[PDB]
C-alpha cells in the first residue's frame, strides 16, 4: 500500500507500545505480529499473519520497526470480510431462514470451523457485545454481526 | 519537604558532633564509628564533595532536597499498582508483579529483582502494595 | 382427469383421495426423510442443528438421533399421497419414490407412473384387474383420464401406432422374478383383445399367438431360487398390424437358451418345466410312446436339484403343452416327435459306463435312446465309445464318453427349442398384409453374481447394446427440454464409453472375435485363449481389466474384469472354447443325420453361439431404432414372493438406474431459486437490496466462462463437472468467510485491550522508575548515615 505518514506514525506509535510490553529494547516479539495490526484496525487471518512471518509462540523470533513495515503493508493487502459475506455464511446455517441461530450452533460455528476460536474468546465476546439468546435459547446473528464489526466503542 | 525538615534538622546536630554548625570529615568519621561502620577515609572524601562549600544545615538540606526530588507521590504510585488489580483486592499475586518488573517496561536485572522482593510485604502469595507504596515514600 | 365411481372394477386401481384425505400436521422446513438401517428411510423431525450435524426425532417411536445434514432428503407434502404419476410431485427423490411406490403397493395397487415410465411392482397374488371389464374400461384412453394399469402402456403404444404411423415398442424390463414375462404376456393379451381380426384343430391367429407360450415356456423356462417359473431364454415378439388396425401376423424371436441346463441343476433348482411334465403321467398313453416311467426322480439329468415347485401343477402343465400344440397346429407326428425327442434326453443320461478305454455297463438305455431317435443302438453305442471321423477311429475314456453324452442332450435340446420358436413362426406367419407392428421386449437383465462365464457375458453384452438405445431415447428427451427452455447444447459428449465398452466386445479385434477364431482350432485350449485376450487388451484398454480384490465373499475365480455401464464385472474364462462351438461327437451326428425319425433327421440335417448371438441382437437393435419405445421397469418387492411385503434395501437398488428419476453424462440444471440459495455465497457483493436475476449476477461474479452454462427460463444447465466445482469453491468461500470473520473477533478484543495497554504502560513505568530510584537512594552514603541518626531523635 502507498502509507502516508500519518499512518507510518501510527504504525510506530502501535509498535513501540508493544516493544514496551515484551520488554523494550527496539523490538517486538513476532508472535505478536498480528495483535499489532489488528490496534491498527485491520482483521487479519492466522493464516495471513504466519505468512508475512508472524510466529506460533512467544520467545521464538522478535522484529525491529523496519521489518514490521513490509509485514504490515503485506497484512494490509489482504482479503477483508463485508457484512454480506456474513450474512450469506450465516443463512447457511439457518433453516427457517428468520435470521435466528440457536446459541449452541454459534458457538459451534466459532469454536469448531474455520481459524477456530477457543471457549473463552467466545465468552469473552460474547459477553463484550452484550449478546443475549431469547427464551428458546436463539440469537438475532445479524445484530451479532452487527455489533463485531461496528467495535468496542461504537 | 515540611515535617522532613525539622527531622533533618535535629539529625544534623546529631552528625555534627563537636558542635559548631558545619560537619566536616571528622563529625562523620565520629559518629558513624559511633553508631557502627564508618565509611572508607575516601568514601568521607565524597561524602562531603558533594557539597561545593562548607557544609552547613543549608547545604545540608540541599543535598537531601536534591536527591528526593523527581519521585511521584505516594497516591501516584500506590494509582500505578492498582491498574494492574481489576479486583481491586489491594494486592497482586506474587508471581504477576515480579513478570512485570523482570520481563517488561525496562526490564529489572537480577540483583534489582532481589533487591526488591528481600523485605517486600508478601503472604498467601499475595504482594500488598499499598503496603509496600507506604514502604517506599518513607512510612 | 378422470370419473369413476363405486365399480368394483376398479377397487385394486384407483385411489378414492377423499375417503383418505381424510390427519396429522406437516412442515416442510421440519419434516424430512434420513436414512434408517431397516426401513430404508425413516419419516423425522428436525430438532435442531449444530452445523453439519441435525438432531432429529424419529416420528415412528418418538427416540432421537442425529444425522449429517447431506443424508437428509426431502419429504413430499401429505397432498402428494400415492399418486400416480410421480413427476408431478415436488420431490423426486429414492426416499419419496420409496415412499410413494410403497404406500401404493400395500395398498393393492402395482401400477404407478414417473413421466413416461411406468413402474410396476411385482404383487406375489393373482389380482382383479385384468378382466374383459377392465379392458373395456382402459380402450381408447388417454393415461390421465384412467388410473395407472398396463393396459394403457400398450392401448397408447397402439393408438401412437395408427396415429404417428410408425412402429412400437415395449421393453419390460427388471430383475429375475420382477414380473417381466407375465407383463409381457399381458400386454399381448391386451392387443389380441382390442385389435383381433374380423370373423382340437388350429385356432385363429389370436388364439395361436397366446398358445405360444405354453409350449416355449414349457421348453424355456425352469424354477430358479429367484422365480419358479424363470424365464431361461430372450425374447421379443412382434405384433404386425394390418390395413384396418387389426393384427395381421407376428413372428418371435428368442436369445440365449441356458443349454447347462439341461444337465445340470444347482440345490433348489430344476431343469426346464417340460421333463417335468413328460413324466408326470398325465396322458398315461404317451408314455409308451416315450418309453418313460412317470417318476422324474429317476432321471438323473432332472433329479440332481428339485422335482415339484409350490404354484406348479406339472400334471396340469401338461395336459395344457398338449393342447397348445393342438392350437398351434401341430400334426401328431410332429408333436409326439417333440415329445419323443425330449424323452430320448432322460434316457440318455442313465446310460451307464464301465472302467483306459471305456465300455458300457448294459444296454437298456442306449436301447431306448436309439429306439426313439430312429437309429440303431449298436451304431450309437460304438459311435460313442470309439468314434471314426474324417476314418480316423478315435479311443474314448470314461470321461470323454459321459462328458459325450452330456453334449448330445444338450445339443439336441438346443437344437429342438430352434425348431419349435421357427415351426411355431410358420403358424404364425399368415401372409397377411401389414403396415406397422408393435414389437414386445423381454430379456434378462444385467447381473454380477459371485462367478460370472460366457453366459454372463452374452447377458450383458445384449444389456449393453441396450441401455445404448435407451440412452439415445433420453438424450431425445433432453434436447426437447432444451428448447422448451429456450436454450441449445451446439456440442456435447455422452456416450463414448459405453460404445467403447461395446467395440471391445463386438469388433473384429473384440472378446468374442478373438473367441471365435480360436473355438475353430481343434488344439487350441483356455490358456490359449487367455494369452490372445491378453495380447490385445491387457494394458491397452481401460475397460479390459485384472481382477482386483473380492467384492464379496465366496466370490469365485476370474481371468479378467470388465467395465460393464452397471458395474465391474470379474470373468472366468474356463470352459469358453466348448461353450461357444457345440462339442458333439461328428461321428453321433452323421448317425443321427440319417435317422428314421423326421424330426431328428431335419435336427442334424449338413456359426457357433457368439456368432449366432451377434446377428440375432444386430437385427433386434435395427429393429428398435426403427420404433417409438414404451418403457416399463419391473421391481420385485422381496425375496419372499410374499404379497404386500416390502424389502426396502432391494427396492431401492432396483431404483438406482433405470430412469425412473430416482450415471449419465448429461448437462445438470437447476430451478434458480435453489440456485440462489445454494450459490449466492459465491458472490455477496454483486447481490441487491427475482431468483433468476441473483442466479445471473453470481455467474457474472465468477465470470464462468459463457461455453459452460446456459440459461433457461425456469432453470439453469451447466456442463457436466460444472456444479461439482461450484460445490467445492463453496466449501472454501464459506470455511474463508467464517474465517474473515473469526479474524474479525479476533480484531475486536485486542482493539478492546488497547486503551488499558496504554495506561497500565504508564502505570508500569511509574513504579519501575520509583523502585529503582527508591534503591539508589538506599545505597546513598548520606542517606545510609541518615538512617542510622533517625532512631535516636
Ligand atoms: N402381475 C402379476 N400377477 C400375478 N403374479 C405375478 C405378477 N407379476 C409377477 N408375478 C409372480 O411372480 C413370478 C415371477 O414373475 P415373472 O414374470 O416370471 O418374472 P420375470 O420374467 O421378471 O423373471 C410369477 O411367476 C408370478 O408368480
Ligand atoms: F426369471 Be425372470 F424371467 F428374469
Ligand atoms: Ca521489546
Ligand atoms: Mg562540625
Ligand atoms: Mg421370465
Amino acid at each position: 500500500p502507498k502509507l502516508s505518514q500519518d499512518e507510518i506514525d501510527d504504525l510506530k506509535d502501535v509498535f513501540e507500545l508493544f516493544d514496551f510490553w515484551d520488554g523494550r529494547d527496539g523490538a517486538v516479539d513476532a508472535f505478536k505480529l498480528g495483535d499489532v495490526c489488528r490496534c491498527l484496525g485491520i482483521n487479519p487471518r492466522n493464516e495471513d499473519v504466519f505468512a508475512v512471518g508472524g510466529t506460533h509462540k512467544m520467545g521464538e523470533k522478535s522484529l525491529p520497526f523496519e521489518e514490521f513495515l513490509p509485514a504490515y503493508e503485506g497484512l494490509m493487502d489482504c482479503e477483508q470480510g463485508t457484512f454480506a459475506d456474513y450474512m450469506e455464511a450465516f443463512k447457511t446455517f439457518d433453516r427457517e431462514g428468520q435470521g435466528f441461530i440457536s446459541g449452541a450452533e454459534l458457538r459451534h460455528v466459532l469454536t469448531a470451523l474455520g481459524e477456530r476460536l477457543s471457549d473463552e474468546d467466545v465468552d469473552e465476546i460474547i459477553k463484550l457485545t452484550d449478546l443475549q439468546e431469547d427464551l428458546e435459547g436463539n440469537v438475532k446473528y445479524e445484530d451479532f454481526v452487527k455489533k463485531v464489526m461496528a467495535g468496542p466503542y461504537p | 519537604p515540611q515535617k522532613q525538615i525539622q527531622e533533618m534538622k535535629e539529625a544534623f546536630s546529631m552528625i555534627d558532633v563537636d558542635r559548631d554548625g558545619f560537619v566536616s570529615k571528622e563529625d562523620i568519621k565520629a559518629i558513624s564509628e559511633q553508631l557502627g561502620r564508618a565509611p572508607d577515609d575516601k568514601e568521607l572524601t565524597a561524602m562531603l564533595k558533594e557539597a561545593p562549600g562548607p557544609l552547613n544545615f543549608t547545604m545540608f538540606l540541599s543535598i537531601f532536597s536534591d536527591k528526593l526530588s523527581g519521585t511521584d507521590s505516594e497516591e501516584t504510585i500506590r494509582n500505578a499498582f492498582a491498574m494492574f488489580d481489576e479486583q481491586e483486592t489491594k494486592k497482586l499475586n506474587i508471581e504477576y508483579i515480579k513478570d512485570l518488573l523482570e520481563n517488561m517496561g525496562d526490564n529489572f536485572n537480577k540483583d534489582e529483582m532481589r533487591m526488591t522482593f528481600k523485605e517486600a510485604p508478601v503472604e498467601g502469595g499475595k504482594f500488598d502494595y499499598v503496603k509496600f507504596t507506604a514502604m517506599i515514600k518513607g512510612s | 382427469m378422470n370419473i369413476d365411481f363405486s365399480d368394483p372394477d376398479f377397487q385394486y386401481l384407483a385411489v378414492d383421495r377423499k375417503k383418505l384425505m381424510k390427519t396429522a400436521a406437516f412442515d416442510g422446513k421440519k419434516n424430512c426423510w434420513v436414512p434408517d438401517e431397516k426401513e430404508g428411510f425413516a419419516s423425522a423431525e428436525i430438532q435442531s442443528s449444530k452445523g453439519d450435524e441435525i438432531t432429529v426425532k424419529i416420528v415412528a417411536d418418538s427416540s432421537t438421533r442425529t444425522v449429517k445434514k447431506d443424508d437428509i432428503q426431502s419429504m413430499n407434502p401429505p397432498k402428494f399421497e400415492k399418486l400416480e404419476d410421480m413427476a408431478n410431485m415436488t420431490y423426486l427423490n429414492e426416499a419419496s419414490v420409496l415412499y410413494n411406490l410403497r404406500s401404493r403397493y400395500t395398498s393393492g395397487l402395482i401400477y404407478t407412473y414417473s413421466g413416461l415410465f411406468c413402474i410396476a411392482v411385482n404383487p406375489y397374488r393373482r389380482l382383479p384387474i385384468y378382466t374383459d371389464s377392465v379392458i373395456a374400461k382402459y380402450r381408447g384412453k388417454r393415461k390421465t383420464e384412467i388410473p395407472p394399469h398396463l393396459f394403457s402402456v400398450a392401448d397408447n403404444a397402439y393408438q401412437n401406432m395408427v396415429t404417428d404411423r410408425e412402429n412400437q415398442s415395449c421393453l419390460i424390463t427388471g430383475e429375475s422374478g420382477a414380473g417381466k414375462t407375465e407383463n409381457t404376456k399381458k400386454v399381448i393379451m391386451y392387443l389380441a383383445k382390442v385389435a383381433c381380426a374380423v370373423k382340437k384343430k388350429e385356432g385363429s391367429l389370436e388364439d395361436q399367438i397366446i398358445q405360444a407360450n405354453p409350449v416355449l415356456e414349457a421348453y424355456g423356462n425352469a424354477k430358479t431360487t429367484r422365480n419358479n417359473n424363470s424365464s431361461r431364454f430372450g425374447k421379443f415378439i412382434r405384433i404386425h398390424f394390418g390395413p384396418t388396425g387389426k393384427i395381421a401376423g407376428a413372428d418371435i424371436e428368442t436369445y440365449l437358451l441356458e443349454k447347462s441346463r439341461v444337465t445340470y441343476q444347482q440345490s433348489a433348482e430344476r431343469n426346464y418345466h417340460i421333463f417335468y411334465q413328460i413324466c408326470s403321467n398325465a396322458i398315461p398313453e404317451l408314455n409308451d410312446v416315450m418309453l418313460v416311467t412317470p417318476d422324474s426322480g429317476l432321471y438323473s439329468f432332472i433329479n440332481q436339484g428339485c422335482l415339484t415347485v409350490d404354484n406348479i401343477d406339472d400334471v396340469e402343465e401338461f395336459k395344457l403343452c398338449d393342447e397348445a400344440f393342438d392350437i398351434l397346429g401341430f400334426t401328431k407326428e410332429e408333436k409326439q416327435s417333440m415329445f419323443k425327442c425330449t424323452a430320448s434326453i432322460l434316457h440318455m443320461g442313465e446310460m451307464k459306463f464301465k472302467q483306459e478305454q471305456a465300455e458300457s455297463d448294459g444296454t437298456a438305455e442306449a436301447e431306448k435312446v436309439a429306439f426313439l431317435c430312429g437309429i440303431n443302438a449298436g451304431d450309437l453305442l460304438k459311435a460313442l465309445l470309439k468314434p471314426k471321423v474324417k476314418m480316423v477311429t478315435k479311443g474314448q475314456n470314461m470321461n470323454q464318453v459321459v462328458n459325450s453324452v452330456g453334449a448330445l442332450a444338450k445339443s439336441l435340446y438346443d437344437r429342438m427349442f430352434n425348431w419349435l420358436v421357427r415351426r411355431v413362426n410358420k403358424t404364425l406367419d399368415t401372409k397377411a398384409k401389414r403396415n406397422y407392428y408393435i414389437g414386445v421386449l423381454d430379456i434378462a437383465g444385467f447381473e454380477i453374481f459371485d462367478f460370472n462365464s460366457f453366459e454372463q457375458l452374452c447377458i450383458n453384452y445384449t444389456n449393453e447394446r441396450l441401455q445404448q438405445f435407451f440412452n439415445h431415447h433420453m438424450f431425445i428427451l433432453e434436447q426437447e427440454e432444451y428448447k422448451k427452455e429456450g436454450i441449445a447444447w451446439e456440442f456435447i459428449d455422452f456416450g463414448m464409453d459405453l460404445q467403447m465398452c461395446i467395440d471391445l466386445i463386438e469388433k473384429p479385434m473384440g472378446i468374442l472375435s478373438i473367441l471365435e477364431e480360436e473355438c475353430m482350432f481343434p488344439k487350441a485350449d483356455d490358456k490359449s485363449f487367455q494369452d490372445k485376450l491378453y495380447q490385445n487388451h491387457m494394458g491397452k484398454n481401460r475397460m479390459f481389466t485384472k481382477p482386483g480384490k473380492p467384492t464379496r465373499p465366496n466370490q469365485g475365480p476370474a481371468h479378467f474384469e470388465l467395465h460393464h455401464y452397471a458395474g465391474n464385472v470379474p470373468y472366468s474364462i474356463t470352459g469358453w472354447l466348448e461353450k461357444n462351438k457345440d462339442p458333439i461327437n461328428e461321428n453321433v451326428v452323421a448317425l443321427l443325420g440319417a435317422s428314421k425319425e423326421p424330426l431328428v433327421a431335419e435336427l442334424f440335417k449338413a456359426q457357433t453361439i457368439s456368432a449366432v448371438h451377434r446377428e440375432s441382437l444386430n437385427k433386434l437393435m435395427k429393429n428398435l431404432y426403427s420404433t417409438h419405445p414404451h418403457f416399463v421397469r419391473c421391481i420385485i418387492p422381496n425375496e419372499l414372493k410374499q404379497p404386500g411385503l416390502v424389502d426396502a434395501e432391494l427396492v431401492l437398488h432396483q431404483l438406482q438406474c433405470n430412469g425412473v428419476l430416482e450415471r449419465k453424462g448429461f448437462p445438470s440444471r437447476l430451478i434458480y431459486s435453489e440456485f440462489k440459495q445454494r450459490y449466492s455465497i459465491l458472490a455477496p457483493n454483486a447481490i441487491p437490496q427475482d431468483g433468476k436475476t441473483v442466479s445471473e449476477k453470481i455467474l457474472a461474479g465468477l465470470q464462468m466462462d459463457p461455453a459452460e452454462y446456459r440459461l433457461g427460463t425456469t432453470k439453469v444447465f451447466f456442463k457436466a463437472g460444472v456444479l461439482g466445482n461450484l460445490e467445492e469453491m463453496r466449501d472454501e468461500r464459506l470455511s474463508k468467510i467464517i474465517s474473515m470473520f473469526q479474524a474479525h473477533i479476533r480484531g475486536y478484543l485486542i482493539r478492546k485491550a488497547y486503551k488499558k495497554l496504554q495506561d497500565q504502560r504508564i502505570g508500569l513505568s511509574v513504579i519501575q522508575r520509583n523502585i529503582r530510584k527508591w534503591l539508589v537512594l538506599r545505597n546513598w552514603q548520606w542517606w545510609k548515615l541518615y538512617s542510622k541518626v533517625k532512631p535516636l531523635l
